[PDB]
């Protein structure tokens, strides 16, 4: 049976949340246990009426997310193919109430500071179902850090986790994420010098510059184990494909061409259509507090320029990381 | 930015 907000959220814990982020059904928050920050997002399910303008998911339409975060979580723990590049998944529960004040309270803020497009969460009864899923804090999305980053060669680092991740992930669960926005990258501070993966056995390391990065949000993804396939059917999808303003919008439109509409099937050559959004981002969008005034760093800039010009002639994340001049 | 909007 469902649990009470006080089960995920005690006292103190639910008194520490502040919002981190939000989309058309969910909120996002940033909150504290056992001395360690953790990210807490909240979905209501099930109910007949609006939310943010649209109609509420079923618990059956968010469980492909919850098994993915599942599965990709678990690729720290495993042999062959591994890597930490995914979030990690805490906990998942479904919850039964009104919205806690608390929350309110920390909605408030966020509107005041940032402004929100969802409405003010104040409306549910005390029978509504919520899905709360709770992962590590994974830092700060790659879009909010445009003006943030020290030079080219942390993007460089940051490219090359993320092909690791996507790689391992191939190998392991046929995965595709389908949505790798820069907004789905998150970066946090690390003390370690470099990063271990494993791919088929295979172990290697990635410099981190200082950072390690976090894949985040599979509301689009893909994955399979023992030929069961997970993933989010928007062959009949209205407005996925129609948007404009920014290169992620033909993205879709591209992995629908890869795909010919066909979502169940695996195409990881949607992995390195995301991976070159996310380098023409890095080379156009991002802007350095250290610009590329060396011999040195003007080589690294012609490393990530060459990247962007031949990338898409690769098959995968794997042909990316195994075969690319890039990652030698 | 979100790949569906409120909107
Ligand atoms: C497709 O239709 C998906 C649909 N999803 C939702 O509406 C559900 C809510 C989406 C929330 C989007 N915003 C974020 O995820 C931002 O929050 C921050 N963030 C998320 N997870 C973490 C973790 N683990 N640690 C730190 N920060 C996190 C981050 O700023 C994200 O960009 C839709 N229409 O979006
Ligand atoms: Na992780």
């Amino acid at each position: 049976g469902p649990v009470p907000f006080s089960h995920c959220l005690p006292t103190e814990k639910l008194q520490r949340c502040e919002k981190i982020g939000e989309g058309v059904f969910g909120e996002v928050f940033q909150t504290i246990a056992d001395h360690t920050p953790v990210a807490i997002k909240i979905i209501a399910i099930e109910g007949p009426d609006l939310v943010n303008g649209s109609h509420q998911k079923t618990f059956e339409e968010i469980l492909p997310e919850i098994i993915i975060s599942k599965e990709l979580s678990l690729l720290s723990g495993e042999v062959c193919n591994r890597t930490e590049g995914f979030i990690g998944l805490n906990s998942v529960h479904c919850v039964q109430g009104s919205y806690p004040p608390l929350l309110l309270k920390a909605w408030d803020h966020y509107n005041s500071t940032k402004g929100s497009a969802n409405d003010r969460p104040d409306f549910f009864k005390d029978d509504q179902l919520f899905i709360v899923l709770e992962f590590e804090f994974g830092g700060i999305d790659l879009e909010q850090m445009r003006t943030k980053l020290s030079s080219l060669a942390t993007a460089k680092s940051i490219l090359h986790q993320l092909t690791a991740s996507l790689a391992v992930a191939e190998a392991s669960l046929r995965f595709e994420h389908r949505d790798l926005h820069w907004g789905n990258v998150l970066l946090k501070k690390t003390s370690l010098k470099k990063l271990h993966y494993t791919l088929n056995g295979k172990s290697s390391t990635i410099p981190s510059c200082g950072l390690q990065v976090s894949i985040i949000d599979y509301t689009l993804s893909r994955l399979e184990r023992d030929g069961i396939v997970v993933f989010c059917d928007v062959s009949m999808d209205e407005d996925l494909f129609t948007g404009d303003g920014d290169y992620q919008f033909d993205i879709y439109r591209l992995m629908k061409k890869e795909n010919n509409n066909r979502w169940g099937e695996y195409h990881p050559y949607s992995n390195v259509l995301w991976l070159h959004y996310l380098t023409d981002k890095m080379l156009k969008q991002m802007t350095f507090k250290t610009k590329c005034n060396t011999p040195a760093m003007k080589q690294i800039k012609r490393k990530i320029q060459e990247f962007h010009r031949t990338m898409l002639n690769f098959s995968s994340a794997t042909d990316l990381l195994c075969q690319h001049s890039l990652f030698k | 930015a979100r790949k569906k909007q409120t909107a």
